[PDB]
């Protein structure tokens, strides 16, 4: 349930 | 629930895609679904315009990433060759 940047 | 939209983009990437994901699962899912969060400027999802915030992922680069973690499924996605095909589905709530 993160956010991360791809 | 009414049969989403679901379509793959084959874009080729320039210098990065520049976005943000969330994985949520429910009920009756063994596997985990990278949902968008939001979308970086200049990012090559967003200069070409193809998906948004708040969209479902299935498919990156020809590859199954159903079932995997965050960090397996947007490392993968970032590791992709110069074509890419990101099958996002069109929903909302």
């Amino acid at each position: 349930l993160f956010s991360t940047e791809v | 629930m009414k049969e989403p939209e679901i379509i793959t983009v084959t874009l080729k990437k320039q210098n990065g895609m520049g976005l943000s994901i969330v994985a949520a699962k429910g009920a009756g899912q063994d596997k985990l679904g990278i949902y968008v969060k939001s979308v970086v400027k200049g990012g090559a999802a967003d200069v070409d315009g193809r998906l948004a915030a708040g969209d479902q992922l299935l498919s990156v680069d020809g590859r199954s990433l159903v079932g995997l973690s965050q960090e397996r499924a947007a490392e993968l996605m970032t590791r992709t060759s110069s074509v890419v095909t990101l099958e996002v589905a069109k929903q909302g709530a």
